[PDB]
């Protein structure tokens, strides 16, 4: 019998421990950043046929650079 | 010998990110603290695309932290975050996070779960740590 | 007292102040009437209608409100908004049919939870119907050979 | 690929207000969120070279 | 643009700064904080 | 000021709101203008709407807004003890009361209705949940309400 | 006399319920049983088994 593809993946995602408890609501501001990688990173994944009527490749990928903290 | 591997090590990362076989649904994020040292291979739109800036807050956004840090805590009736806020400082996040906490720290040692102002400007103090002695004949 | 608060049965209220309310009549607290932040006689009370309400919810399924507080000592208003802060609290599970004053304890009855009672009944059967019949055939087997 | 990223923030500009359009306002704004050139600002290390 | 060995020891620092999560408290000790790294000072 | 407006008005993200209002606040107090006590209201209105009302007397008791205290201030702090007390009786008896303030203003009327009744379905849901069987007379006499409002405002939450 | 040693290996994914695949240090990688009287949930990759 075949197995599932990748398993022995030796690299693991995050299961239902992990999951950091933080909201999109327990963090000041950030309405830019917040709307910017939710364009990237949710609004693709959670409503992709929005990005498909438009015509458009989601913007994958996206970097984040600041000073710390 | 080593930073030839770590160069394939971006090499290797440059073409799984946008290379031959085409990915999908394999959105990726990536932070650093210093975005002008990357690669400019990888900083291409069509492999990162967005380069958002984590700017060090503003008086608005420092009014919007403080509020989200001092909710979930008993605060006294004198106190003026908007003296704290309008102080014009390099104070981020991570440090207007430090003086609630250490305020709060030390309220508890003085015996008191309600923190005054003079228990915030003590923490105000301690977290700025102004550096001094600077060779004054620089300025 | 302890006795009473430890068994499972419903002691009234006016008997319980008809039998041992010599407390300060001999200890330190649940006065029976003093100073006011040591007349916790009231705590106590509501500490009795409680038991009684984990009482008769264990051992009813539909008590009219009239019986339930002409039985908790307290009057029917009153009887309603305890069992209502109760239910709130979700201490009690009880739907009180004020209009005809019906508050029952049965749960809301799933079929599926119906007919699994009922197979449990007869597996119950049938196990126990085993067991006697291997030790009716022991008793028979034995005895007979005398 | 700068053309392509550009094709694509003018794109989500117009996602941004629920639409289908496209115009010429967004095509701009996307060029220039695309191209954020980072230059420098002391003027004197930029007029070192006359 | 510091030598290989110097690079490889602030991967050791980044690693260390990005793993650096419960009840495991911590303890520096050091005759020098001027050449701690600013987010290695972060409170 | 408009910013804060959009914000409370359109993706409920009050802390925003009242960040903007406070801003126009001390825009329009350094400037000595009249359209203050607007700002104060709406930052008064987002404090309530944040569901914590405790904190709208320590902002009217501030170093800035004490110079525009009146009426305009005292229907809000009528309206946030309402809200605090759950009271839906002394909430509408407020309204009522400063309804040249509370009410005619829309900015602020329409977010304080749509409290209003958050708050009354939120009460109904509280007062119903110990019953299978209720009298809405009773239901009307627990909540301090009319019995046609309450019917209707059961029928709509029901439908 | 009445006791054997065992394997020691490491979890590499929680298949199906009972199936582990479960590396052999220095050595293959099977797909394996669990007995009864153990904690499935204490169980999880990269644990020693």
């Amino acid at each position: 019998d075949v197995l599932p593809p990748e398993a022995d993946s030796s690299i693991m995602m995050l299961t239902s421990d992990q999951k950091p408890d933080v909201m999109y609501a327990d963090i000041g501001g950030m309405d830019i950043q917040k709307q910017e990688v939710r364009e990237a990173v949710e609004l693709p994944l959670t409503h992709f046929e929005l990005y498909k009527q438009i015509g458009i490749d989601p913007p994958r990928g996206v970097l984040m650079y600041g000073p710390p903290g | 010998g080593a930073d030839r591997e770590v160069q394939r090590i971006l090499l290797e990362l440059l073409n799984q990110m946008d290379g031959f076989d085409q990915n999908v649904n394999v959105k990726v994020i990536m932070a650093t603290n210093r975005a002008d040292t990357l690669d400019p291979a990888l900083l291409r739109p069509g492999r990162l695309d967005r380069k958002i800036e984590f700017p060090l807050p503003d008086r608005r956004q420092k009014r919007l932290i403080f509020s989200t840090i001092t909710s979930k805590m008993n605060l006294s009736e004198e106190v003026d975050l908007e003296d704290y806020v309008a102080r014009p400082d390099k104070i981020s996040g991570a440090d207007i996070n430090s003086i609630c906490q250490e305020s709060g720290m030390l309220a508890v040692r003085e015996n008191r779960y309600i923190v005054l102002a003079k228990d915030f400007e003590k923490a105000y103090k301690t977290v700025i740590k102004k550096d001094e002695q600077e060779h004054e004949f620089y300025k | 007292l302890l006795k009473l608060f430890t068994t499972m049965e419903l002691m009234r209220w006016s008997t319980l102040v008809e039998d041992y309310g010599m407390e300060l009549r001999p200890a330190t607290d649940v006065f029976g009437s003093t100073e006011e932040g040591e007349k916790r006689w009231k705590d106590l009370k509501n500490r009795v209608v409680e038991h009684n309400i984990r009482i008769m919810a264990k051992y009813y399924t539909r008590i009219t409100m009239k019986r339930m507080a002409q039985l908790l000592d307290l009057s029917v208003d009153e009887s309603e908004a305890f069992l209502s802060n109760l239910v709130v609290n979700k201490t009690i599970f009880a739907k009180v049919d004020r209009l005809a004053g019906i508050i029952n304890f049965q749960r809301p009855k799933d079929p599926n939870n119906l007919l699994n009672d009922w197979s449990q009944k007869l597996n119950s059967l049938m196990s126990l119907v085993n067991k006697t019949t291997h030790l009716i055939a022991k008793e028979e087997m034995i005895h007979n050979l005398q | 690929a700068e053309v392509k990223g550009v094709c694509t923030e003018a794109g989500m500009y117009a996602l941004r207000e629920r639409r289908v359009h496209v115009t010429q306002e967004d095509f701009e704004m996307a060029v220039a969120k695309v191209m954020q050139k980072d230059s420098e600002k002391n003027m004197s290390i930029k007029k070192l070279w006359k | 643009e510091g030598t290989s060995a110097d690079r490889e020891i602030q991967r050791t620092l980044m690693e260390l700064l990005n793993q650096m999560l419960h009840r495991v408290k911590m303890i520096m000790a050091t005759n020098r904080p001027d050449t701690l790294d600013p987010a290695l000072l972060r409170p | 000021m408009q910013s804060g407006i959009i914000h409370a008005a359109e993706e409920k993200d009050w802390k925003t709101a009242y960040s903007y209002f406070y801003e126009a606040f001390e825009g329009y107090d350094s400037i000595d203008s009249p359209k203050a006590i607007t700002s104060l209201k709406y930052m008064l209105l987002c404090k309530i709407m944040l569901n914590t009302p405790e904190d709208v007397q320590a902002l009217v008791s501030g170093k800035l807004a004490l110079r525009y205290a009146g009426r305009q201030t005292e229907a809000l702090k009528c309206v946030a003890q309402a809200s605090k007390n759950r009271s839906l009786a002394d909430f509408e008896k407020a309204l009522t009361d400063y309804r040249a303030e509370l009410r005619d203003d829309p900015i602020i009327s329409t977010h304080l209705a749509k409290l209003y009744d958050n708050l009354l379905e939120q009460n109904l849901i509280r007062v119903i949940e110990p019953f299978s069987r209720v009298q809405i007379e009773h239901i009307s006499s627990l909540i301090k309400l009319s019995k046609a409002d309450v019917e209707r405002k059961l029928s709509q939450m029901i439908l | 006399l009445q006791s054997v040693g065992q394997i020691v290996g490491e979890v590499l994914k929680q298949l199906t319920e009972e199936k582990f695949i479960v590396k052999a240090t220095n050595g293959p990688r099977y797909v394996v049983g669990c007995r009864r009287q153990l904690d499935k949930s204490k169980l999880k990759p990269g644990t020693r088994v």
